[PDB]
């Protein structure tokens, strides 16, 4: 009797992404879990043309 | 031996034996432990609880 009742609307991927941020730093890379956070260059989205 | 064991009959090799004289296998009563609660799972399911396992 399977005990994993998973719904069609919950999001167990986004939840885990959010959970790690509140559990740690999400800045330093961890190779094992392949947890390099997806990010962009701060000064290439908001290009500051000095 | 025959007196001691054989069933007294009026006819050697009867064509059919009465229920009384035939060895009957009588097992003990079989007890079953019902796993679920009939009413409880109805109350929980109607609530919104989603049972499993």
């Amino acid at each position: 009797l399977n005990a994993v009742v998973d719904l069609q609307d919950r999001n167990t991927e986004l939840s885990y992404q959010l959970l790690l941020d509140s559990l740690g730093d999400r800045t330093r890379y961890f190779s094992m879990w392949n947890s390099a956070v997806d990010s962009y260059d701060p000064d290439v989205r908001i290009i500051e043309n000095h | 031996q025959a007196a001691v064991t054989s069933t007294p009959r009026a006819k050697l090799n009867p064509r059919n034996w009465p229920s009384t004289l035939v060895y009957q296998e009588i097992p003990g009563p079989t007890t079953v432990l019902l796993p679920r609660d009939a009413l409880a799972e109805v109350r929980m399911t109607n609530s919104g609880v989603q049972l499993a396992g």
